[PDB]
């Protein structure tokens, strides 16, 4: 996961 | 609000 | 966004974009009235950025577009950057938002609306169209 | 590296309990799940809206948060839930  | 002057084309 | 598509110009009046004093365009917010724009907590906004408002190709030197000065930054006391939850900051604009016709503010709901699975919405950006 | 001309994608949203299928713990009540439906937010979105319209007006529901790392556009994005956050929001606009 990311941060978008 | 949410309703804008240009209206969306979806 | 991957696999959307091109808005019409002005179309998302309340969509704003974030970009630092380079002019490298970093995150989006959206305007909720003349003097505050809601954004992302972990966005990591501060008052040495700038809120560009009114823009649709941020390639072009021609728009109208509104380059707004940062007063103070509000980040949500509940953010958890573990988690990532609570993830929404409010920006408080030194300089108020003109209204126009490309330029204007999104509605917030009650805390008890309900939007259910499967209702289609639309979701706006200038991020990556592929990774 | 980003688009010059400002994009949008139709997508649907999620319940928390099937958006837990693909993401487990890491989903909390103040976040909604959109998507999985062939497109997906990715970098540089974060912060942007999630619209719904209600009554005729479009509504803010979800902030751009966070999601896969490659943008896969099969798994849901994650969205902050803005109806669990609104009354923080006006609390700080009150006082402010």
């Amino acid at each position: 996961s990311w941060p978008w | 609000c949410g309703v804008p002057a240009i209206q969306p084309v979806l | 966004i991957v696999n959307g598509e091109e808005a019409v110009p002005g179309s998302w009046p309340w969509q704003v974009s974030l970009q630092d004093k380079t002019g490298f365009h970093f995150c989006g917010g959206s305007l909720i009235n003349e003097n505050w724009v809601v954004t992302a907590a972990h966005c990591g906004v501060t008052t040495s950025d700038v809120v560009v408002a009114g823009e649709f190709d941020q390639g072009s030197s021609s728009e109208k577009i509104q380059k707004l000065k940062i007063a103070k930054v509000f980040k949500n006391s509940k953010y958890n950057s573990l988690t990532i939850n609570n993830d929404i900051t409010l920006l408080k604009l030194s300089t108020a938002a003109s209204f126009s016709q490309t330029v204007s503010a999104v509605c917030l709901p009650s805390a008890s609306d309900d939007f259910a699975a499967g209702t289609t919405c639309v979701t706006t950006g200038w991020g990556l169209t592929r990774y | 590296n980003t688009p010059d001309r400002l994009q949008q994608a139709s997508l649907p949203l999620l319940s928390n309990t099937n958006c837990k299928k693909y993401w487990g713990t890491k989903i909390k009540d103040a976040m909604i799940c959109a998507g999985a439906s062939g497109v997906s937010s990715c970098m540089g979105d974060s912060g942007g809206p999630l619209v719904c319209k209600k009554n005729g007006a479009w509504t803010l529901v979800g902030i751009v948060s966070w999601g896969s790392s490659t943008c896969s556009t099969s798994t849901p994005g994650v969205y902050a839930r803005v109806t669990a956050l609104v009354n923080w929001v006006q609390q700080t606009l009150a006082a402010n």
